[PDB]
This record gives structure tokens, sequence and C-alpha cells, in this order.
């Protein structure tokens, strides 16, 4: 099942081997973004409306494991563009995504363009989840945050900032995802009175 | 059902599929559709099409069969170093148009060798291009352009800072082109380079501060990253050749003689093996000459005694000559142009004959050359050992010692 | 002969190996232990110097027998490559004498037209 | 022979032949180096119908008895021969070669035969030449100058040190037109001389 | 005999091995432990340079032991050693200056016929296998018959002490044996493909003067086809490719390839 | 003459005589082999010890008598008239004949020849000959067609035949393949069941 | 093994020892001393070389107008070739450790957008991206932009 | 002057030395040769003249004793032929 | 002239290596009447060969000495790149020589006619 899986999205990705060598002659334009998103889309669709509820959560975190075990920036934006589309028709429940996402073990800070690509997708995803769920989330993010030194490089600083903005969507008043409450009583139990 | 197999009889497995098609609106015309196909009871792996821009010559066809030809051997050079974790560019068209190359970008540093050894390369190595050549198209080159070279040679080699050194290899007939044994042995060329740029980084830093004996007695002559040829001599007659052999995983050193003074050989042919296990020991050029500074006037002495006289070669500066097998003596070279003779047969220890045995009788006669007196050394000064062993005539042209001897 | 006493002398000189590896490893222990807490008995000890002598001195002599016999077969296979005996040996000499006659004349012109 | 004048042609018939058969011995050199210039040789078998071609690298080719056949294949020896009398002539000026390749199959689609390619360097490291010969368009030579010396490239602030301005750099071409010589080989060796450490 | 001279040399080195090999052991235990940068790293360096010393000692004196299962007058000699160096360096000297020649133009036949059936003598007393049979039907051109073994009839014809045309032909099949069939075909591919490479090989050894050892060295790579049915291709390992034995000899390298494995 | 080997091939399953050499011979047609004409050894036998004259139709006008053991005579087919002839004073024996009819195929200078010796009129069995025309030497020639026949024949390949016998330079002879193949005919005729 | 044992063992019992050497040096000074005598008589250099390798198609050069001198690094390379020079910057960014973490173009469709050729140009670029192998080099992405632009001008 | 590996290694420098230095001479002359056919466009026009003309005086004498022969072999086969 | 002599010193350098070889060659094929012969030969290529030598220096010094006004322009600057009565002497010498090849052509095209006329006469007449 997890078999399944691997080789429809192992199928997705695949790299041509033969081209550099007479380079650009083969006869075919490899299928560009929209066409490939449309097909993955369908593909996993299949392999979903088969899929049970109680199996929906294991195959996700065998896909955020697949995703962050890439090493090509535009195959992970690639990915995160097929779930984005994944959860924006309806097809996902818009919470399991988020939080196998962030509780991935594979994000980790060091890992800057894939916690940028990531946090740049649940900024987009978040907005659907229930309050409950983004309260978790944003217990979850701020123990992410917690990881990252006093002192980074003065590159990462900008692609690692892209937590900040989720934070700052979720702490937003106007916006209301959830009550300000449920936000400062998750803070004040992270930073305590004294705590900077 | 009408199509060709152009097999690449070079690099095979790979398949050229030219398939012919009727075109409607002229019944007297025909089209080509061309295929990549590649084979593992054949089984085929991958088909892919490749058909974009006197009459019977089809010059696309010819084009694309030798475009294959020519490009499909870099993949299976790219495959294998991208298999051993090597960063490489991928397969580019170089400047002149028409070509392929493979330019390195870093190599794995090393194994046994110092970091800052391994800085010092890293940061001369400016590139690192694979071409492709030779007939049926299977030899390869890396041409290596090194900067910053430490130490000249005597040959036109004082050029700008850029030293091409061509590293060439043909894999055999079977284990095609693309193969782990081209890389394998690439990479053993570069460790040997390395373990080399050891000792001549040592000889660059020690270059300023010289003994100044040794900077008149020898002179470095060449440096292609890969050999070091010193040649020492009163003449400049006389050649060190150091390189590392990755085969056994030691410095090879070898002698001779290049220059119109000389004897009939290297003159320290006789040492070769102790002189190989010293430097293997420790890996510095300055006690090599040092050692062959003080060892080559005795040498020249103890080489020209008849061969009666047999010489047995123990460690370095402990060469031992033995009149017959009756009688023996030992050379104890010292800095400053100093020898040390002994009585030979006997023991440095309780007075009891060695298996030769047969104490040398006279003894004094190395005295009068300046009981069981004879086993502590006597000193010399490499002319009285070119007088006790050069071949007088008498007071037939015999030496002074094998007169003594007999 | 040559060869039987390189035979002679192989047992020897795995005897003398495992004696001096044997005296080294006493000798080590009883440093050690004088350096350490065990205090060892003063015992014979034997001395390690004595016996490396002894090993050098065993190859030294087996070198020494197969230097001989390398120098001996070769001139032998030599002679055997180059009526009445002594014309021979003077046809040969004269031919050996020739031969360095040629030698000189083309030093001496080399070294004389240039250098 | 008559026409093309530039590379070379020889043949040698053979003293007996047979009513049936017969044989040449073709050779492609150079104007002034016929030993260096000695790798494309061909013994052609003319057969009562064929024409059968033994080259000296083991390549066995069966014309036909239409002309346009066996001088298209002459014409693609003489471009390969070219080539090749300029490897002879690398490898004995000392000239090292980078690459060689007998059908090259970058750049234009080509005529009859394909074209060929050799790229070689001076012996004192900066300056190279390349040479790109074919039955169609033929005699595509350009030096490579290094850098530092042709004054015309872009800089870079990127390149903060010296040492990288000795590499072989800006790919300048020569016209093979207007040169001295009379012969590809004799017009390549004064390249070579040109580009060579002035003794003078 | 050579061999032993090769074994007592190979032995003067084993116990130059052994006696340098248990001097390293005692010198390195000497300087003993180097610091290394950190406790396990010091400790494994130590015991595996002992180790490797230790066992070095091990294999040279099994080397010694193996062994010795294997095995007026001066100025003659002399003479002698001056001869042999002579001989080894201008054979090398020759060789490399040979290989690399310098010469690019000429500018700055007649033979007589006893001396080619001389040299084909000379050449027939070599390689006892081939049977050479001259014969002069058309003129002074010599037509020769060569036969090799029960494999090879190779039809060589001479214009001069010159390689011109090679038509080889089977055993079993018939050369006519008289007015010779120089102009014939095998009838068999293989034979074909071996005149062909044949005829190859004159173009390729081809000397500018003396015109003996390029029959020479002709002669040597036909011997090389008598192994012929019962060599592997050294590419590919097979004996047959479309029903064709090996059939190309490199130069320079008497090996078996199919002419499709170019090698 | 040219190094040649034969063997019997068994039929194997339920596959009947005809269908299996029909698929034995499409797999030869998939070595890129091509038909070269038909083939037809017929084979007659005398009670005298034991006579065997046997006539492949590769040879036009040859009749090979082979007397066991005894000496193989290559004659012409005048020699069959002969044989009539005396037949009257000859023994004649009872049906014993033997034939092997098959396509012959060739693979660039190899022949191979498959044929099902029917006896009388009912098949049974099936003959594999692989000829080497370029090969006149012998006995080391095997690795050859050992080669060969694992492409083809794979399983039942033979390993040799005695014909080559004692190493030797001696040449390889027509006589040698009737040899075999009367030792396959005996066979063939007593196999049973 | 065999011959040596003891020894072997006898060092094999006395690692960890502090003093050990003086003792080894004590029993081994003398006599091998006396028998053989005396002693003894900002950018990282990766992305520099590929740039002093590139095909002088390209003018490379560094980025100072978002980061700067910081660490990966931000570069406006060019085109210029018969070519097409459309939208020269093709902004790339190299992180640190070369070696690893192939380098990521950053989009800017603001300027390729408003005319078809610089849309086609992109489209086929990013599918050329795409279908590049993973741990891509910065030639990669430089020749595989000519390759793409050179696509534009003969597809359209 | 009054084993193999020393002088295999001493033949392959002097051997190479040699030839570096042969090689060098060569070029050397190579571009004194391209000098004066640049600049002095007239003595390489001389010397094409003396070749040339070395080439017609070649040719004519190969052509005399190609008569010369030809004259002697019509010369014996009008002698033959006769009965 | 100068032009001449160039070539000169190039044959006279492309010689010497030669000579060399034939004097290794010698020595080489020297194993211990004959011996007088191999000596003189030797000494005879030793005495060419410092002949050699000499014209060599000669001609070199020739050449240096020489130097025409028209040598300002160094090397590399005189590659071509991208971006009288001698004449009429050649043109006259051209047309002769183009003549004469042409009657040598048809002299060919005749002997090989002849030759292949006799060769198949003598073939079919067995
Ligand atoms: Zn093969």
């Amino acid at each position: 099942m997890e078999t399944q899986l691997q080789s429809i999205f192992e199928e997705v990705v695949k790299t041509e081997v033969i081209e550099e060598a007479f380079p650009g002659m083969f006869m075919d334009t490899p299928e560009d973004e929209k066409t490939k998103l449309i097909s993955c889309l369908g593909a996993f669709r299949q392999f979903w409306g088969g899929l049970s509820q109680e199996s929906h959560e294991q195959c996700i975190q065998w896909i955020v494991k697949f995703i962050h075990g890439q090493h090509s920036p535009k195959r992970i934006s690639f990915l995160y563009d097929c779930l984005a589309m994944a959860v924006e028709t309806g097809l996902l429940p818009p919470r399991l995504v988020c939080e196998s996402l962030i509780n991935s073990d594979t994000l980790e800070w060091e890992r800057t363009q894939l916690w940028a690509l990531t946090f740049k997708l649940v900024r987009k995803i978040i907005g659907g989840v229930d309050y409950k769920g983004v309260r978790d989330l944003l217990k979850v993010i701020l123990e992410k945050i917690l990881t990252i030194p006093n002192t980074v490089s003065s590159a990462v600083v900008q692609q690692l900032l892209a937590a900040r903005e989720v934070i700052a969507y979720i702490l937003e008043r106007n916006a209301c995802l959830l009550p300000a409450y449920f936000a400062v009583t998750e803070i004040r139990k992270l930073y305590p009175e004294g705590k900077l | 059902k009408n199509k060709l197999f152009i097999k690449l009889t070079r690099l095979p497995q790979y398949y050229i599929v030219v398939e012919m098609l009727e075109v409607p609106n002229k019944p007297t015309q025909l089209s080509y559709k061309y295929y990549f196909m590649s084979v593992n009871p054949a089984m085929a792996l991958l088909l892919q099409q490749f058909k974009e821009n006197m009459c019977a010559f089809n010059k696309v066809l010819a084009h694309f069969v030798a475009m294959c030809d020519t490009n499909m051997p870099f993949v299976g050079l790219r495959l294998e170093l991208s298999n051993l974790e090597i960063p490489h560019q991928g397969v580019q068209v170089e400047g002149d148009g028409f070509s392929h190359a493979i330019r390195l970008l870093k190599i794995p540093p090393c194994k046994g060798i110092t970091e800052e050894t391994q800085k010092a390369l890293d940061r001369s190595l400016l590139d690192c291009t694979f071409r492709l050549q030779g007939r049926n198209n299977r030899t390869w080159v890396a041409e290596l352009v090194f900067a910053n070279c430490p130490l000249n040679g005597t040959s036109t080699r004082e050029q700008g800072p850029s030293r091409h050194v061509y590293l060439t290899y043909e894999n055999l007939l079977s284990e095609p082109v693309g193969g782990r044994k081209v890389v394998e042995m690439f990479l053993n060329d570069w460790n040997s380079i390395a373990r080399l740029y050891e000792c001549v980084l040592e000889f660059a830093r020690s270059l300023p501060d010289i003994p100044a004996h040794l900077n008149i007695f020898s002179e470095v002559r060449v440096y292609n990253y890969r050999k070091l040829i010193l040649c020492y001599g009163t003449t400049k007659g006389s050649s060190i050749s150091i390189q590392w052999n990755s085969i056994h995983q030691k410095f090879h050193i070898s002698l001779g003689t290049v220059g119109p003074n000389s004897g009939c050989s290297n003159c320290h042919n006789t040492i070769l093996h102790q002189l190989q296990e010293m430097f293997n020991k420790t890996p510095n050029v300055v006690q090599l000459l040092q050692v062959l500074f003080d060892t080559q006037a005795p040498l020249n002495a103890i080489n020209k005694l008849p061969t009666c006289f047999s010489i047995l070669p123990q460690s370095s500066t402990h060469i031992r000559l033995a009149f017959r097998n009756m009688y023996c003596i030992d050379i104890y070279c010292r800095s400053r142009g100093v020898v040390a003779i002994r009585d030979g047969a006997y023991s440095l220890f309780d007075n009891s004959k060695l298996v030769e045995g047969f104490y040398p009788a006279p003894g004094l006669k190395t005295f009068l050359n300046m009981s069981w007196a004879a086993s502590i050394p006597t000193i010399l000064t490499h002319s009285a050992l070119n007088i006790l062993l050069l071949p007088s005539p008498t007071p037939y042209l015999c030496s002074p010692l094998e007169r003594f001897l007999g | 002969d040559p060869v039987q006493r390189y035979k002679m002398l192989i047992p020897q000189l795995k005897e003398s190996l495992q004696t001096l590896m044997k005296v080294a490893a006493q000798n080590l222990i009883q440093n050690t232990n004088i350096d350490n807490g065990q205090k060892s008995s003063d015992g014979p000890i034997q001395r390690f110097d004595k016996c490396l002598e002894e090993f050098y001195a065993l190859c030294d002599q087996l070198e020494l027998c197969l230097r001989l016999a390398h120098e001996c077969l070769s001139q032998s296979c030599d002679s055997a490559k180059h009526l009445p005996y002594p014309q021979y040996l003077a046809v040969i000499k004269a031919q050996i004498s020739c031969a360095k006659d040629i030698h000189t004349a083309l030093l001496d012109c080399a070294n004389k037209v240039t250098g | 022979a008559s026409r093309i004048e530039d590379p070379q042609i020889q043949a040698h018939w053979s003293n007996i032949n047979d009513v049936y058969e017969s044989s040449v011995k073709v050779l492609i050199t150079s104007q002034g180096y016929e030993q260096i210039c000695k790798s494309i040789q061909l013994q052609l078998n003319i057969g009562v119908e064929q024409i059968r071609v033994v080259h000296r690298d083991g390549r066995v080719i069966t014309l036909s008895y239409q002309e346009q056949e066996l001088q298209d294949f002459l014409l693609s020896q003489m471009s390969q021969h070219q080539v090749h009398a300029v490897q002879q002539l690398a490898k004995v000026m000392g000239w090292q070669v980078l690459s060689f390749s007998n059908h090259v199959g970058l750049g234009p689609i080509e005529s009859i035969g394909n074209a060929s390619a050799i790229t070689v360097a001076s012996p004192s490291g900066d300056y190279a030449i390349s040479v790109r010969n074919g039955p169609e368009s033929g005699s595509k030579i350009m030096v490579q100058f290094p850098r530092n010396q042709c004054k015309d490239l872009p800089k870079s602030d990127v390149l903060q040190d010296n040492k990288w301005s000795h590499l072989r750099g800006p790919f300048k071409e020569v016209q093979w037109n207007k040169m001295e010589g009379r012969n590809f080989v004799y017009k390549m060796e004064l390249l070579m001389s040109a580009l060579s450490p002035c003794l003078l | 005999v050579s061999v032993n001279l090769e074994a007592f040399s190979q032995a003067i080195s084993a116990i130059q091995a052994l006696r340098s090999s248990v001097s390293r052991v005692f010198d390195c235990l000497k300087d003993g432990m180097r610091n290394k940068e950190t406790l396990e790293g010091r400790e494994k360096a130590f015991i595996a340079h002992f180790q490797d010393n230790l066992h070095s000692v091990n294999r040279d004196l099994n080397e010694l032991e193996r062994l010795s299962n294997l095995v007026l007058y001066s100025q003659l000699l002399q003479a002698y050693k001056w001869s042999n160096k002579l001989q080894y360096h201008a054979g090398l000297a020759s060789g490399l200056l040979n290989q690399q020649s310098l010469k690019r133009s000429a500018n700055q036949l007649v033979l007589p016929p006893q001396y080619v059936d001389d040299v084909i003598s000379r050449i027939d007393r070599m390689f006892p296998e081939m049977s050479i049979h001259l014969s002069r039907p058309n003129g002074t051109s010599a037509m020769l018959l060569v036969t090799l073994g029960k494999v090879l009839k190779v039809i060589v014809v001479m214009r001069s002490l010159f390689i011109d045309r090679t038509i080889v032909k089977g055993y079993n099949e018939n050369v006519y044996t008289e007015d010779l069939d120089i102009w014939s075909k095998s009838n068999y591919q293989v034979f074909q493909k071996v005149t062909d490479h044949a005829t190859t090989a004159l173009l390729h050894y081809q000397l500018p003067q003396m015109p003996d050892v390029v029959v020479r060295s002709f002669m040597t790579w036909l011997r090389s086809y008598i192994k012929l049915f019962q060599a592997p291709c050294q590419r590919c390992g097979k004996f047959l490719q479309d029903g064709l034995p090996p059939t190309w000899r490199d130069f320079r390298t008497l090996e078996a390839f199919h002419d499709t494995c170019r090698q | 003459m040219g190094v040649t080997c034969v063997s019997q091939m068994p039929v194997a399953e339920g596959k009947s005589v005809q269908q299996t050499v029909e698929l034995l011979t499409r797999k030869l047609e998939m070595l890129g082999a091509e038909k070269q004409g038909t083939f037809c050894v017929d084979c007659e036998t005398y009670h005298t010890k034991l006579m065997y004259v046997m006539h492949n139709s590769e040879y036009p006008l040859s009749c090979f008598a082979l007397f066991e053991n005894g000496p193989c005579l290559i004659a012409d087919t005048n020699f069959d008239v002969l044989m009539v002839k005396l037949k009257g004073f000859f023994q004649s024996a009872k049906a014993s004949k033997i034939e092997t009819r098959g396509t012959r195929y060739q693979y660039c200078d190899f022949l191979v020849k498959v044929g099902t010796v029917t006896m009388g009129p009912s098949a049974r069995g099936i003959s594999v000959e692989v000829e080497y025309g370029p090969c006149v030497v012998a006995s080391d020639c095997w690795s050859l067609l050992l080669e060969f026949l694992q492409s083809f024949l794979g399983s039942h390949t033979p390993g040799a035949p005695a014909v080559f016998g004692n190493r030797h330079d001696a040449v390889y002879g027509p006589a040698d393949t009737m040899v075999q193949y009367m030792e396959l005919f005996n066979k063939i005729r007593k196999q049973q069941q | 093994q065999y011959l040596c044992q003891p020894l072997l063992d006898a060092v094999l019992a006395n690692i960890r020892s502090p003093v050990f050497n003086h003792s080894l040096y004590r029993t081994f000074v003398p006599a091998m001393t006396a028998i053989h005598g005396p002693p003894i008589t900002s950018i990282p250099s990766v992305l520099q070389g590929e740039v002093a390798r590139l095909d002088p198609k390209f003018l490379v050069n560094l980025d100072p107008s978002h980061c700067s001198n910081n660490g990966t690094v931000h570069l406006i390379c060019k085109l210029d070739d018969k070519d097409l020079p459309s939208v020269p910057p093709l902004e790339l960014s190299v992180p640190a450790d070369y070696p690893a973490q192939s380098p990521l173009w950053i989009d800017r469709q603001w300027q390729y957008d408003a005319n078809p050729f610089l849309q086609s140009v992109h489209r086929c670029m990013t599918s050329r991206l795409l279908q590049l192998p993973d741990k891509h080099s910065v030639t990669a992405l430089l020749n595989t932009w000519a390759q793409s632009v050179h696509q534009a001008c003969l597809s359209a | 002057s009054q084993d193999q590996e020393e002088i295999r290694t001493g033949v392959d420098q002097c051997i190479q030395k040699f030839l570096d230095i042969a090689r060098q001479t060569e070029c050397f002359f190579l571009q004194k040769r391209l000098q004066l056919s640049v600049q002095k466009p007239e003595q390489v026009i001389k010397e094409d003249v003396s070749e040339l003309r070395n080439e017609l005086q070649r040719k004519d004498a190969l052509v005399q004793k190609h008569l010369t022969k030809l004259r002697h072999w019509q010369q014996v086969l009008e002698d033959i032929n006769v009965q | 002239n100068t032009a001449s002599l160039c070539r000169i010193g190039q044959e006279t350098v492309q010689d010497i290596v030669y000579r060399t070889m034939e004097i290794f060659q010698l020595l080489r094929n020297m194993q211990l009447g004959t011996y007088q012969d191999r000596l003189t030969k030797l000494q005879d290529n030793l005495r060419q060969l410092s002949v050699l030598f000499r014209k060599l220096r000669l001609v070199y010094d020739k050449c240096n000495e020489n130097c025409g006004g028209m040598d300002p322009i160094p090397v590399e600057q005189l590659i071509p790149y991208v971006e009288s009565e001698e004449r009429r002497e050649i043109a006259e010498v051209n047309k002769k020589l183009k003549q004469k090849n042409q009657q040598l052509k048809q002299i060919m095209d005749q002997l090989r006619n002849l030759i292949w006329d006799i060769n198949a006469m003598l073939a079919m007449r067995n």
C-alpha cells in the first residue's frame, strides 16, 4: 500500500539519464508543471479515494517524509504545490497535512529551504483548520522556533523568518483564526512570567 | 514493422531504432523516425523519440549515430563519478563547439594526509577537466592545472604559475569505457600526488635555511607533480628520483647517472634498500641529501675494490666489507668526513668469534695508516680511506688493504 | 654447498627470531613492572641487545652466502655465452680488446666534437 | 588529383591484374610532411561490379559502380586525413594532444562525410589550437589565447585574485584564408611556430 | 640455469626485507605512542602500526623459507660486462629514439632475386609451423604459398621484396597447386574477413626503407593465426559473434578480437 | 571435411515427434539462420558381421559403406548398383533401414541440421548435426561446437563424441561424420520404448 | 601470531600505563643505538573555479542589492551571445557547502510576463529545471537556461 | 666511461631531454621561417621558383630515361617477331 | 636567401637526430673484417655529424646576424584573425608546369592502358 504510493510518487519526479548527451534532441516536451500536477493529483486522488479513514494519516507521514527526503528545492516545491492543490480541492483534511508537516523530524532549521517552503505552505493552508487544531499548531510551531540558537548565519535569517509570518498570522486579531485567549494561554504556558 | 536497429559497437547495450513511414501527400517519399533504445531473451529498458531539426546519404541518420556514439561513453563516466560521491559538473559543450567534457569541482580530499597539506592542495587545484580521445573512443585524459608551484627545476619549467599535468587512462577492452577502474586509478594517482606534495612542501619550506653545503651539492631538476628528480655530485652527474607507488603504498626511489662526468654507476646502488627503508620511515628529503653527501665519498672508494673482496650491505652508514669469507671489516661513516673501521669478525660483546671467525691478526695496520683491541673503531679522513682503498703499486695494482689481508 | 648452507642457516634464523621476540617480551614486562606495582624476580633476564646482534649476524651470513652464489652462477652463465685452449682465450681477449678500442674511439670522438 | 591539391593524393596500381579484378594503393599525405602524415592509406579492390575499400584502421566498405559513391567516399577520406595530418604533426612538434574525435557529432549536420575534430595544446602551457575539417564545411581553426592577454574580456568582481588570470581564455578564431605556406600542413606548422617561444 | 639466478636474486632481497622489517618493529616501538588528537585514535594507531610491522616480519620470513625450496683475466670479465651493458643501453636507446622520430620528409625499384630468395629462406627458417613455398610463375614478381598448420593457406603476392596482395585460403580448399591461383576467393566468410584483416596488416606494417622487417612482422602476425577457432575474444569472452570466430589480432599485441569488437 | 557433431534430442513432455522439430527448427531460425536447401540421409543394413551403407544428400554422388570398427569405403553411386547385382549372393536383413530427413539451416559458416530418424514409416527420435567447414583441424574445435550448441541446444548438449577419439593432428573426415551417424542410428534402432 | 605473540601480548598488556614509553624507551634505546648507531642526520574556492571555467557567454557577478558578502552567494550573471538577452539577471542563490543543497533560482514572474516570448522561455526553463537531476550545479542551470531560450527561439 | 633499472632511467632522461630540445630548435627554425615568409614575401617566392625549376628538371630527366628504355625495348621487340 | 637558409637549418636539425639514431642502431648491432667495416662506418657517421654541427652553427649565426629591417612586429601580432615581375615569372612557370603535367598525365594514362592490356592478354592466354 505504501509500495503503491511509492510507485506513484517516484514515477512522478523521475529524472532522465540519457539527456545531456545529445541534448534536447528527444522529441518530447517533459510534462510542464501544470499537466504534471494535474496527473499527479488525479493518481493520488485514485489512491486516496481507495484508501480507508484509519489509514488516512500514515500515508501522509510517508508523503511528507518522501518530500523531506528530497534534495532539489524545485522538486520539493512541486510536491508542495501538489499538496496545496490536494488540500485546496477538498481531497485532504487540512489539519493532518499541517501536523505531519511540522511534527516531521526531518524539519530542522538547518534545512533552510525546506524550512521556508514548509512554513510557506502552512501559511497557505492554515486558514481552514478549526481553532483547537490552530492551538495545537501554535504550540508545535513555537516549539519548533525554540530550537534555533541565539546566533545563526546572516543569509539564512530570512528563510528562517518564514515561521514568524505563520505566527503573526495566527496571533492576528482581525483574522480571528482562534480566540485570542487560547493564544496567550499557549504562549504563557511556554514563556512564563520572567522569561524573555 | 519496417525498422532498422543500428547497434553501437563501441558502447554496447545501446540501440538506435530508425523506422520508416509512408507520407500521405507524396506517394514517392518516406519519413524517418529515430528512437534511442537500450537493452539489458533480450530485455528493453527505456525508449525515447528523437526527430527534430544525390539524396541517398541520409545526413541526419549518420549525424544522430555519430552523436550517440560520441555522447554515450560520457554517461557512464558521469554515473560512476556520481556513485563515488565526487562532485562533478554535468556533460557540457566545450568552448570549441564540438566536444564533451566533465570538469570536476572538488575531489575527495585524501586518506593519510595532513590537513594543512590538504588545504594547500585544494587551494591550488584550478581545473580537473576530463576528455575523451583515441581510436574506438575509449581513452580518457584528465588535465590538472596547479598554481603556485613550490620549487622549479633546471628545465624550462619556470614559466607563469600554471603547471599542466595530463593523466591518461585506457580501460581494458572489456569493462566498458565508463567504469569504476578509471576513476579508481585517478584517485590513486591523486593520492600519490598528495603524498609527494607533502615532501615537496617540506623541501620548499626548508629551502631558505640550508646548511650551505647541500645547496651547491644538490639541485632540483624537474617537478612533474608525480616524480622528484634531484641531482647531486661535484659535476651534477648523479640523480635520485622520488615517486609514490600506490600499488605497494611506499615511496620508490630510482637512481641514475646523468652528467658528462661519472663512474660506471650512480655509486649508491649498494645502499639502495637501506635508503628506501630510511625514506619510508621518515619522509624527509634534506636527510636524504645529507646522508648522500656524507656517504658518497666513502662509497666511491669502496666501489672500486676488486670483485675476493665481498661487499655486504648492512644498515645505512654501516657497509660491510669481507676479504674472502674468513676476514671482515665494518665501515661506519659519520658527519664531517670521517669513517670508523672495525676488526670485523670481532664481536661488540663477550669475546667469542662469529660464524666466519678467523680473527684478523695485524690490526695495527689501520693505526699506521692514520690483543683483541681491533674490536674498537678507528676513525679516518675519507682521504686516508682513498689511500687505503685505491689501488697503488707496491711500496699488479692492488690495494693497500688487500695487501694487508693477503 | 651454497644452497646447502642456505638450508642450514634457515632453521637457526627462525630460532634466533623466536628468542629475540621472547627476550624482548621478558625485558619489556620486567621494565614495566619495575615501573609498575608488580615487583618481578631479578632472575637471569637475558639481555635483549645480545639477541638482536645475533639475529643481525645470522642475516649477514645468509646474505653473504646468497650474494656469492648469485655472482658465481652469473659468471658461469656468461662464460658459457662467450682447437687449442690458449688460442681460444687469445682470440676471446683479442675480440674483447678490439671492442674496447672501438669503445675508446667512439668515446673520444663524441667527447671532442662537443664538450 | 588535379582539382583538389591541398592535402595530397597518391595511387600505385598493382603490377599483376586479372580480367575480373584489380587493385590500387591510395595514400593521402601532406605536401611537406610525408613522414609523419602517414595515418590514412587505402587499398581499393575494383571488382566486376563492386569496389571494396580496406582502410588502415580495419574498416572495410563495399562501394558501388556509381561514381558519386566513390567520389564522396574519397572526399570524406581526404577530410579525415586532414585531421590525421594535424594529429601526426602535433605528435612530432611535441604539442600535447588534448582531444581527438574521428567522427564528431556536435555542430552543423554535415555532408556525405562526418566531420573530424582535434584539439592540441602548446608545449609551454597557455597556447592551444583546435581543428575541425569536413567534406562540406571544413578548415575551422581557432586558437585559444590565454586570459589577461586579449585585454577585451569583461572582468568580474567575483575574481579577486591574480592566480586565475593565467588560464587559457577567449578562444579567438583564425582565418585560414590569406595565409602562408601552400599546404594545410605548411600553414599548421607555421601557426604552431608562431605560437611557439620566441628563441630568435 | 636462468630460473636459479632469479630465485637467488629474489632471495637476496628477501633477506634484506627480513632484516629491515625486524629493525622497523623495534625502531617504531622505541618512538612509542603519538598524541593523535584522541584517546581511542592514539591507541588504535599504535596497535595497527605494530601489527602491520609484526605481520611483515612473518611474511618476509615465510618467503625466505619458501625461496629455499626453489633454490689479464679480470680485463676479460670487464670486457664481458661492458659488452652486456652496451648491448642493453643501445637497445633501449634505439627503441626510445625510433619510437619518436623527428623526420618529416625524404627530399632535403631494382633488387636481386637471389637476395629476395635468401630473405624468404631466412624467414622460413624460423617459425617451424609455417612453410613458405617460393615460386615465380609470372616474371620476377614472386608468389608465396604459406601453409600454417591445418589452419591457413595464405597466398602472398610479391612484386619486389614488398608485399602487395594477400588472399588466405582454407587448408582443405584447393589453391590449384599450379599455373598459382592468384585471383580467387575462399568461399567461406571467415577466411574472407581474414583476407581483409591481412590486407589491413599489410597497410599497417609499412617500413619506409628496410624491406625485411616488414615481411618479418607480417609473418609473425600471420603466425598468430594458429590459435584461430581456439581462442576467446578478449572483449566479449565469446567464441561466436554471428557465426564467426574472433578474426582480429591487435598489431603490437597478438591478442584475439571479433572485428566488430574493434579492440 | 569440416568438424561435425551429431546428437539425439528427446522430444520431452507430450510434444509430438514432428511438433518438437517444428519448434526446434523455429528456434534455429531465431538465430538469424537462413535455410539453404534440404538434406536426406538414407541408410540400409546387411547382416554381413554387419554391413552399413549410408548416403548424406550434402554429398551428391558418394555412397559410404562402413563395417563397424572396420574401414569405411567412400565410393561412387554405382556402388549401390554393384550391391544390388550381388544381392542374390549378398545378405539382405529385415527392414532395418533408417532415415533422418530435415531442413538445413546456415548460420555464418555453421550448418545445423535437425531431423527425425523416421524408422520405416513411423518417426521416433531426433538427430542434430552442427558442421564447421572452415575448421579443418578437429578434436580441439570442440570448444567451438560446444559453445554454439549451448547457445541453441541448451540442455542435452553432447559432451563430445568418440569419433574425435585419441588426441591427434589427424584431419576430420567424411568417414568420421558417417561413423557418428551409424552410432546414432544403432541407438535409435535399439533405444525402444 | 606465530613467533611474535609474546611481544604482542606484552604490549597488549601495557597500553594505558602512563609510564609506558619510559619502559619501552629504556630497554630498546641502547642496543639499537649501539648497533645502528646515532640517530637521523570569503567566496568559496569551488564557486571561484566554476566561475573561471564558464563559457564567455556568461558574465557572472555578485549581488549587492539584496544579501551581499554574507555566505550563500546571490548572483546576477547575464546572457551575452548570438542568441537572445531576454531577462539577463536570473538571480541564483548558491548556498554554503556547495557539493550539496543544489542552488535554487529565485523566481521573478513580474518581468517574464507581459510578453509571450518571455512567458514561453519561463515555461520551458521551468520544465527543464523540473527535468534536471538532483544536486545540479550552477553551470547546469546556465546551460539549461541557454538551451531553453534557444528552444523558445526555434519552437515559436 | 672508465643493474637494468639504472640504464633504463638514464636513457629515459637523456633521450627525452634530447627530444625536447630538438623539438625546441625545430620550433625556433619554424618561427624564423614564418617571420621571413610573412615579412619578406620575396625570398619564399624565390624558393618556390627554384623548387619548381628543380621539379621540371627532374621530370625531364625521368622522361629521358624512360625514352631510352622505350627505344631499347622497341629495338629488342623489332629483333624478335621475325621468322 | 635567409628564408632558404632557415629551411636549411631546419633540415639540419631534423637530420642530426636521425644520424644519432643510426649511430645508436649501429652500436646496438655491434656484437663483439666486419668489425673494420662497422668501425669505419661509425667514424664516418661521427665525422658527418660534426660537419652537421658546424653547418647548423654557421646557419644559426647567419640567421641571427641577419635580422632584416622588417622585424619590428613581435610574434602573436602577425596572425590574421577574423576581426610585380616576380608574379609574372610565377605565372609563366605555372603555365609551363601545367602543360608538362597534362602531357605527363597523358603518358601515364597510355602506360597504364598498355600494362592493363598486356596483363589481361597474358592472363587470358592461360
Ligand atoms: Zn568479441
